[PDB]
């Protein structure tokens, strides 16, 4: 019972907001990431890094504000406030995009903090740490998309900017330049997210519609006691229903809930692997057989070649404004266009 | 950058005389242009015939010249084909065809001047965006 | 419960509102003035509507040098005369 | 009992391995027809003139496609919304050139899936269950309707319905973004909240229940064996689970009521996806995403781009390139 | 084609009639609990 | 406070109106007060539109959806749909607004002052949901009311000014209908048309004679049906087919309204007869067609032979054949060749678009109309920026057809969902397991295993 243990005592008190040892990492970093995003989106421009307005102060709305990435010329600079670029100047630092690295880095350590929180509380309460384990998927996604992906590319500039419309742009960029929808890792991601959503929906609805009548009320929520021992719905009836409707059905509850962990978590991990590939332009962009055929045979058309024409449009029409450091000037006559449009 | 008196100074006629529009006149011009013209001429193009735009160079090579206030006011009264050869009031909004183009009915001489001024000033602000079409969005 | 006073109690108490009917409007007004005085522009280096371009300029002041970026932005700002 | 009575008793019998029912009476042949036509077409259909400009697109495996590129191709623009069954064609060869398989498949399937929903109601009724699983199913169903029926109605042609294939789907999505800016549409954004949120909540529920499983097994066996089918006792400690989650955030952000919790799990993704469906279904009549193109302007009047304008540039690339020989006039009006 | 059309028309009518007459055949009563729902 | 908490009623606050199911007086109150809400919005919205209304601007440039409805009935407009007098709009608005005060009065009274149940007060006004007789009688009354309404439309059309006829010879104008279509072959003929392209079911009604005659028929059918339902009680097969309870009836009507909503969505999207384009703006088909017409005209003025111009694909650049041979506008608008409109029909001959007529007979008013409709296509953003998604801000416009179609699809969908909800619930409640499964009597436990 020395100072370390007294401190431990205090950190682990059962208060409205649990603190813990992990709270020392988590709360300042989460607070700085949130506050940094709100500060940036409220007051801070993107004129000198992107040639964009990005704040409420400049006239943007909720959908168009962002804390934007730094200029491409910053490369992968940590862009510390006291670093060789800003040199201690807070204003210049804002103008150079310091808030982007501020938010991403404090954010990353905040996510570490939060997962540590999940472990810490699970250990204190006596449960298995499967919540934290599940949280590894958010981590994989954040680290692959916001850190590894730009690190593979020329600079932080091509990371996603923190904003609604900015993220939408990130998506369209990935379609145009990476053909990301063609990527089997993205596809596994989609299957995990949509499958997760499906499981959420179907499990909730099934439990709600195989409830035992445990009260007299027509509003049936009150007919449950948290301390009760009995299942509140019929697993046997659920099983027969889905067996006769869909052919197969869960019969093991433990398996059901593990599966609910497994599907979305795995999906997100796969999507992460794909983005790690896109960090190097290691894309699933093309099918070589497709291209050999199409190149030789001008009547051969599939939705794959159709989509590449779309991608070509995206790149040519978006690059000059989306990549201002390149100083692209694409004369009218070279822009790809179909008839009339 | 500001919307200065210099930006708002445009050719009144063909003989080198200019006129300086107020900011109120500029706002009136944008409003009236949106009111009566933008359905076809949004951004300085022409949706029902993209071959003719509202660029100042284009209006200058028109017959009679349309790159000044008097030209544009006259056009809004008695519009012609680009070579001046046909009067096209019957298919293009004008005071002369206010009966079949009813949004033209409440437009005053003052209004026509404001619209004209908008057509002349806006390219001074937007450059190639004006009359540029989607390439320049 | 974890020992703190219920929020229901606090926000429906008279004292709470004696305090916060002062403190909340004060903060709100402070933020307001932070904008209206124009201090926000100067703290965060955000362009006013007339400071994105010089009068006849149409080239974005993009930062192109990592280590002399600060001096670049400063030169850009001077260019607005 | 007479023959019809016996037959009714069988159809609605609770003891069939797969429930039939009256909705099933329509569901089974229509789903079978849609399935058979879909498989045959996907393997062996010749190229289809989707955009009605005599520019046939190859969808089947035998004609140069793999699993990722292949598709049953939407019917010809020349057909528009006309009903094009097999007996309207002069021949199967014409039928195939004009994308007849697509109409046969999507109509049989839309009917069959509707009857699937109904059938979910029916079996719930026969088993003495509560009725609303079918309401949850209505969300994916509504979406299917949105992309196979409603969007074609609004745009005037089944040629703009979503293609039955993976790459075809991506094609649909990109053209949709070009013309409706769906990303900037709040109903699509709610749909994303719906499936991202559904995924989150799936992982969360799965992991909280898994985290609070009551010890019933040894370390050398699967913990799943600690649950037995039909046991009356719950298999996890929800008080412990709630203690955990409530401490993770704060107490009153957490559910102590399993019914309330599961109702949440059903409601969030179902409502979100309802809005996704309605988003597609209303962009069907060209009420599009927010347009903030050139919304910010400086004191002189120079355009100051935002991220929305960059989005606009990408959309422009999509727009100008899509269906490159199909437009002769400057506005793509449908 | 005319034979195919007639065939499909007959088939569809057959199943539709099955659906309708089926649901007319005392369906509320086909549940586990209260059967007297007339 | 009878039945006003979960304990006594069984229903939580968020399902509170379920507490009204067997309280006929209070339920009456809720219904009348709601009717007042509807009438209130009609009147208030009308006055709002009228205050915001510039007569020399098209209605569809001004975000109007009610004034167009009034104008279609022939009130306030002259040739071409030009507003010649706004006063009738003012009247419709004011009188609805005043009426809503009456309805709200009655509703508030019955809801929180009057007899909570009506059965002990009045055998005429009281009712039991299970009383099939009384139910069909109330149904009957209301059917008589509906029929009377349809006949009001007939009377407007035939004896009190007529209707706005976009198809009127010499140009759209208000016209008195003197020879409504009575022939049942035609009237129900509409009902037996396919809903697919070039057919369009009842949505395809394209002349006012058919509309008026249709409402004559519907009015007689509703009045006769109403009397029928007053004087009879449900037959046995009906008794055995339906669930007889408040929630069940609600579910039936929800299904009906969902259907009606979808139908109206299509009506306002395609039909330009009872939704005149003069007031509602061009349909999507209409505007696409109009673009083709516009550039045919431009190019032909420049000296182009539009009949022989071969487009890039090999199909006519301006003109091509439909799959059955009719001459139609080329380009993507080939999908819209079933379109028919007063400005295009003079160019149409027995085999479709007529090349001679196209070369020699196109009038300036046709060019104008094509240009107008082409440049007011029903495309626009949620913040009402007109045009395709890539268009720049400038034009404040979303077509009333878009607003109406989208709104009513959303409402029809959610009303379908409500029908599933309340139908399923009504089944479960009537059978008696709406609150869950009886643990001691779990049906599945008494069934043989599937395997
Ligand atoms: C009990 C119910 C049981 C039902 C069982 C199933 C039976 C078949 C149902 C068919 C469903 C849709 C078929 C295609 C619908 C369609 O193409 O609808 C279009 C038609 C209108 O057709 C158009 O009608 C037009 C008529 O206009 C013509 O006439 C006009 C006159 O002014 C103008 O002149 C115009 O220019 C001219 O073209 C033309 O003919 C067009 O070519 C034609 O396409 O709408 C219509 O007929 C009526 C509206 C139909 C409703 C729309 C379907 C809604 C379904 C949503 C369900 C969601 C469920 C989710 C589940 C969870
Ligand atoms: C535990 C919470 C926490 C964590 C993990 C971080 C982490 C970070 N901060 Mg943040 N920050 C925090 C809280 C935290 N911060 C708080 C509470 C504030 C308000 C004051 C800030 C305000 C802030 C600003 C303004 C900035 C950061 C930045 C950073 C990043 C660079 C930090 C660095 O290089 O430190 C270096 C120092 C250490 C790693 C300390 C270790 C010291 C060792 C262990 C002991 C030896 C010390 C020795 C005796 C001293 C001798 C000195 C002598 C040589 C003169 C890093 C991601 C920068 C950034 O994000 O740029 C984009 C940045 O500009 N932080
Ligand atoms: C169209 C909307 C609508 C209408 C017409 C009703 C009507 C009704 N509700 Mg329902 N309700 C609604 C929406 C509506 N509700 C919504 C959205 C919810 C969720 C919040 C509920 C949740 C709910 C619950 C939980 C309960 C009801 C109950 C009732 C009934 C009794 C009300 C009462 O006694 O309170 C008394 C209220 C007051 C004394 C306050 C004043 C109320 C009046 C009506 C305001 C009048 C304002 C108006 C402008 C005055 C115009 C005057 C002018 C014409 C001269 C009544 C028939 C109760 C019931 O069923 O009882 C059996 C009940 O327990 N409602
Ligand atoms: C004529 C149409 C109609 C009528 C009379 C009823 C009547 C009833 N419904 Mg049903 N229902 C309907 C249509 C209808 N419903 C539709 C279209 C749906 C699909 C969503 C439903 C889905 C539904 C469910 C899931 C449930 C009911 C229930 C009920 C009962 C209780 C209602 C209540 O008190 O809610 C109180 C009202 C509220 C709590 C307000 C809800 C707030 C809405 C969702 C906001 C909508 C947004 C608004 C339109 C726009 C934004 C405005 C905002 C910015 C201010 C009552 C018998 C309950 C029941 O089963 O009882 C047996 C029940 O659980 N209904
Ligand atoms: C049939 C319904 C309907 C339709 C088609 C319209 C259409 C229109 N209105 Mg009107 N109006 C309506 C009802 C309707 N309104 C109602 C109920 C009110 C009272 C609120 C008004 C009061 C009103 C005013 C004061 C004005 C208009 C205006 C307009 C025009 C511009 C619309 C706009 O920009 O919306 C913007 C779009 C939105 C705000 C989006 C709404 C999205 C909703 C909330 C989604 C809800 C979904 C569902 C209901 C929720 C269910 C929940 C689920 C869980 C079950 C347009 C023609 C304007 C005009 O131009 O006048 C000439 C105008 O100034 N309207
Ligand atoms: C619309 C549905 C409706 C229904 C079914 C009822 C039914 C009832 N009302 Mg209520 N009430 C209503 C609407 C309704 N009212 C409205 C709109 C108001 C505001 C005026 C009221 C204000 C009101 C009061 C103050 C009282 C009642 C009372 C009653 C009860 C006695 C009725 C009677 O004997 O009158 C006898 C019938 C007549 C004298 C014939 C009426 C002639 C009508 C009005 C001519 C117009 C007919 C035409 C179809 C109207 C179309 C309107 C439409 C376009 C909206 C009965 C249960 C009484 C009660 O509950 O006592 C305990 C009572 O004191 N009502
Ligand atoms: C609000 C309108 C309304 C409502 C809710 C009712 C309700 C009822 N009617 Mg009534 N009826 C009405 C108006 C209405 N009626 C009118 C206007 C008339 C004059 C034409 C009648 C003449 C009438 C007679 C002669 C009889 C009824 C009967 C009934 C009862 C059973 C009917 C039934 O089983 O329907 C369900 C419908 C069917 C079973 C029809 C066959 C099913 C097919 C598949 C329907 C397919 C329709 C299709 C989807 C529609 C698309 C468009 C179509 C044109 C192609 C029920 C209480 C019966 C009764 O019991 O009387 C006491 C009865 O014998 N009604
Ligand atoms: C960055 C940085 C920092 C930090 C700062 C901070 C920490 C800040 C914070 C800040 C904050 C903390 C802010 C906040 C804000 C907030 C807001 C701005 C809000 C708004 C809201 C709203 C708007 C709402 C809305 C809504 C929703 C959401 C839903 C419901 C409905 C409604 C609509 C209402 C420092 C100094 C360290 C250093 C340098 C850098
Ligand atoms: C039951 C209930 C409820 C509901 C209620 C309601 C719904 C009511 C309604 C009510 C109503 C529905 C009301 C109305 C009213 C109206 C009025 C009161 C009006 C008046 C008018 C006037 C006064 C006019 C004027 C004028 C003229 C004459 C001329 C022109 C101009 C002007 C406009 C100025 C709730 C939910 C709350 C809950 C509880 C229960
Ligand atoms: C006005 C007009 C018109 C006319 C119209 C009409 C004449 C109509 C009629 C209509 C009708 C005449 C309708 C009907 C309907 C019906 C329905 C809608 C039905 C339903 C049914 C149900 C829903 C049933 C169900 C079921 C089954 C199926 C089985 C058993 C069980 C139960 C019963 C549940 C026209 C177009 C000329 C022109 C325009 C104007
Ligand atoms: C295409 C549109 C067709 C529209 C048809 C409209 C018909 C309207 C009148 C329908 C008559 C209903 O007649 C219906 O059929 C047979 C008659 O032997 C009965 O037959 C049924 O009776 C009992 C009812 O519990 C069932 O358990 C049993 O399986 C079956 O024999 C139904 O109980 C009866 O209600
Ligand atoms: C990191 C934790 C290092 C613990 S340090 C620890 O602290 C005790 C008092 O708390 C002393 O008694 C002990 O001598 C010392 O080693
Ligand atoms: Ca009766
Ligand atoms: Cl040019
Ligand atoms: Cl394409
Ligand atoms: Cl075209
Ligand atoms: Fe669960």
């Amino acid at each position: 019972r020395g100072w370390f243990d007294i401190l431990d005592d205090w950190l682990k008190r059962d208060r409205f907001v649990f603190v813990g040892w992990s709270g020392i990492l988590l709360f300042p970093c989460a607070y700085l990431a949130l506050g940094g995003w709100l500060t940036g989106t409220t007051f801070v421009t993107s004129w000198y890094t992107h040639g964009l307005a990005s704040s409420y102060l400049e006239g943007c709305n909720f959908l168009t504000v962002a804390v934007s990435t730094p200029a491409n010329s910053m490369g992968h600079s940590l862009l510390l406030l006291w670093g060789p670029e800003a040199q201690g100047d807070f204003t210049r630092w804002c103008q150079l995009g310091g808030l982007w690295t501020f938010i991403a880095l404090h954010g990353a350590f905040g996510l570490i903090g939060f997962m540590l929180r999940q472990f810490e509380i699970a250990r204190l309460v006596g449960v298995r740490p499967y919540n934290a384990i599940a949280f590894s998927a958010p981590i994989a996604v954040f680290v692959s998309v916001f850190l590894i992906y730009p690190l593979g590319q020329s600079s932080w500039f091509f990371a996603p900017s923190f904003g609604v419309a900015a993220i939408f742009r990130f998506l369209l960029f990935f379609q145009g330049f990476h053909n990301w929808t063609l990527n089997p890792f993205h596809m596994m991601g989609v299957a995990g997210v949509l499958g997760g959503a499906l499981l959420c929906a179907i499990h909730g609805a099934t439990v709600e519609n195989t409830l035992f009548q445990d009260g007299e009320g027509a509003s049936t929520f009150r007919a449950f006691n948290p301390t009760q021992a009995e299942e509140t719905y019929s697993m046997v009836t659920a099983n027969r229903f889905w067996s006769q409707i869909f052919g197969i059905a869960f019969s093991n509850k433990r398996w059901l809930h593990f599966f609910m962990l497994f599907v979305p978590v795995t999906g997100l991990w796969m999507s992460a692997i794909g983005v790690v590939g896109l960090a190097l332009n290691l894309r699933s962009y093309d099918f070589i057989s497709q291209e050999i055929r199409a190149a030789e045979d001008p009547e051969f058309e599939t939705f794959y070649t159709k989509n590449l024409l779309l991608n070509e449009g995206i790149r040519a029409w978006m690059a000059p404004q989306d990549q201002p450091h390149e100083n692209f000037v694409f004369p009218e006559e070279v822009l790809p266009r179909g008839n009339a449009l | 950058a500001e919307l200065t008196p210099e930006v708002l100074t445009v050719p009144l006629n063909s003989e080198g005389k200019t006129i300086t529009l107020t900011e109120k006149q500029y706002l009136e011009g944008k409003r009236l242009f949106q009111y009566a013209c933008a359905s076809c001429h949004v951004g300085g193009i022409t949706k029902t015939n993209p071959s003719l735009d509202l660029r100042t160079e284009t209006l200058a090579l028109a017959t009679p010249p349309r790159d000044n206030i008097e030209g544009l006011v006259d056009y809004m009264k008695n519009p012609t084909t680009y070579d001046g050869e046909q009067e096209i009031a019957e298919v293009h909004p004008s005071l002369r065809s206010a009966d079949i183009f009813p949004k033209m009915r409440n437009l005053t001489e003052k209004d026509l001047v404001a619209i004209a001024g908008h057509i002349l000033v806006e390219p001074k602000i937007l450059g190639d965006k004006w009359g540029g079409g989607k390439v320049y969005y | 419960t974890t020992g703190e006073r219920p929020f229901s109690d606090i926000i429906t108490s008279v004292r709470y509102w004696v305090i916060h009917s002062i403190t909340i409007p004060a903060l709100f007004i402070a933020g307001w003035l932070f904008v209206s005085t124009g201090l926000a522009y100067d703290v965060f280096g955000t362009p006013r509507p007339d400071s994105y371009y010089a009068q006849e300029q149409r080239s974005i002041p993009l930062v192109t040098d990592r280590f002399e970026a600060k001096q670049q932005v400063e030169t850009f700002l001077e260019q607005l005369k | 009992a007479n023959l019809w009575e016996r037959f009714c008793n069988w159809v609605t019998s609770t003891d069939n391995r797969l429930y039939v029912g009256w909705f099933g009476v329509i569901m089974i042949p229509t789903l079978l027809a849609a399935t058979i036509c879909f498989v045959i077409a996907f393997i062996a259909a010749p190229p289809v003139d989707i955009d009605g400009i005599r520019e046939p697109v190859s969808g089947s495996l035998l004609y140069g496609n793999n699993i990722i590129t292949g598709a049953v191709v939407p019917s010809s623009n020349a057909i528009g919304l006309h009903f094009y069954p097999i007996w309207e064609a002069a021949s199967l060869d014409e039928w195939l050139y004009n994308g007849g398989p697509y109409q046969l498949i999507i109509f049989h399937f839309l009917l069959g899936a509707s009857c699937y929903m109904g059938r979910q109601w029916e079996l719930s009724y026969r088993l003495g269950m509560r009725p609303w699983i079918c309401v949850a199913y209505s969300a994916p169903l509504a979406s299917a309707f949105a992309v196979f029926l409603i969007y074609p109605i609004g745009q005037g042609s089944f040629s703009d319905g979503m293609p039955l294939g993976i790459s075809g789907t991506f094609n649909f999505m990109i053209v949709f973004q070009a013309e409706h800016n769906i990303l900037m549409h709040p109903f699509h954004q709610l749909g994303v909240a719906g499936v991202f949120g559904g995924a989150l909540f799936c992982a969360m529920h799965g992991s909280l229940v898994t985290s609070s499983l009551i010890r019933e097994t040894t370390e050398t066996e699967s913990a799943n064996y600690g649950y037995k089918f039909g046991q009356e006792e719950e298999t996890y400690n929800i008080v412990a689970a709630h203690g955990y989650f409530g401490r993770l955030i704060f107490q009153y952000a957490s559910f102590n009521n399993s019914r309330s919790l599961h109702f949440f799990l059903a409601a969030w993704p179902v409502v979100g996806v309802w809005f996704a469906a309605l988003g597609i279904s209303t962009m069907a009549f060209n009420l599009n995403g927010f347009n903030f193109n050139h919304s910010v302007i400086d004191a002189k009047g120079n355009v100051i781009n935002t991220w929305a304008d960059i989005i606009n540039r990408a959309n422009l690339g999509m727009e100008v390139m899509h269906e490159r020989n199909a437009h002769n006039f400057p506005l793509d009006l449908a | 084609m005319e034979t195919l059309k007639i065939t499909v028309y007959i088939v569809v009518t057959f199943f539709v009639l099955l659906f309708v007459f089926g649901f007319l055949s005392g369906d509320p009563a086909r549940n586990p609990k209260r059967k007297d729902l007339e | 406070a009878t039945n006003r908490d979960q304990e006594s009623s069984g229903f939580a606050w968020w399902a509170g109106n379920a507490r009204l199911i067997n309280l006929s007086g209070k339920l009456l109150g809720a219904h009348v007060a709601h009717a007042g809400l509807i009438v209130f919005w009609a009147g208030a919205m009308t006055l709002f539109e009228l205050a915001h209304f510039i007569p020399e601007k098209p209605m569809y440039e001004q975000g109007l959806i009610l004034i167009p409805h009034i104008a279609t009935l022939g009130w306030g407009v002259g040739p071409g749909g030009e507003v010649v007098d706004t006063f009738p709009f003012f009247v419709v608005g004011v009188v609805h607004l005043i009426s809503s005060a009456v309805l709200g009065f009655g509703g508030v009274y019955h809801a929180i002052r009057g007899p909570e149940t009506l059965e002990e007060y009045s055998s005429f006004f009281g009712y039991d949901w299970k009383d099939k007789n009384k139910m069909t009688t109330i149904l009957g009354f209301h059917l008589i009311v509906l029929g009377i309404g349809a006949l009001l439309l007939v009377a407007k059309a035939m004896f009190f000014g007529g209707l706005y006829d976009t198809w009127a010879p010499g140009g759209g104008d208000v016209r008195v209908i003197t020879n409504p279509t009575l022939d049942p072959r035609v009237i129900f003929g509409y009902l037996l048309k396919s809903p697919f392209g070039g057919e369009g079911w009842i949505v395809s009604v394209n002349n006012l004679e058919d509309v008026v005659g249709g409402h004559i028929w519907i009015g007689l059918i509703c009045i006769a049906g109403g009397i029928w339902h007053i004087l009879t009680t449900p037959f046995g097969w009906a008794r055995r087919a339906f669930i007889w309870s408040g929630e069940a009836y609600l579910s039936y009507s929800l299904g009906a309204l969902s259907m009606m909503g979808f139908i109206a969505t299509c009506f306002v999207w395609f039909n330009n007869t009872v939704y005149p384009s003069e007031f509602y703006g061009p349909t999507g088909p209409e505007a696409s067609q109009a673009q083709a017409m516009t550039f045919l005209i431009r190019d032909q003025k420049l000296g182009a032979n539009v009949g022989s111009a071969q487009g890039p694909t090999g199909l006519g650049k301006y003109l091509m054949r439909s799959p059955t041979g009719e001459i139609i506008f080329g380009g993507e608008t080939m999908r819209f060749w079933d379109f028919r409109g007063p400005w295009l029909e003079p160019l149409r001959g027995p085999n479709g678009l007529d090349l001679n007529k196209i070369k020699n007979d196109i009038q300036p008013w046709q060019e104008r109309r094509a240009a107008e409709y082409m440049t007011h296509a029903p495309l626009g953003s949620l913040n009402s920026v007109g045009g395709v998604a890539t268009e720049i801000n400038s034009v404040n416009f979303v077509s009333p057809r878009s607003w109406l179609a989208t709104s009513h699809f959303v409402l029809a969908f959610f009303f379908l969902v409500g029908h599933l909800w309340h139908a399923g619930r009504a089944r479960a409640a009537a059978a008696g397991f709406e609150k869950g499964i009886d643990r001691e009597s779990e049906p599945v436990l008494s069934m043989p295993s599937l395997d």
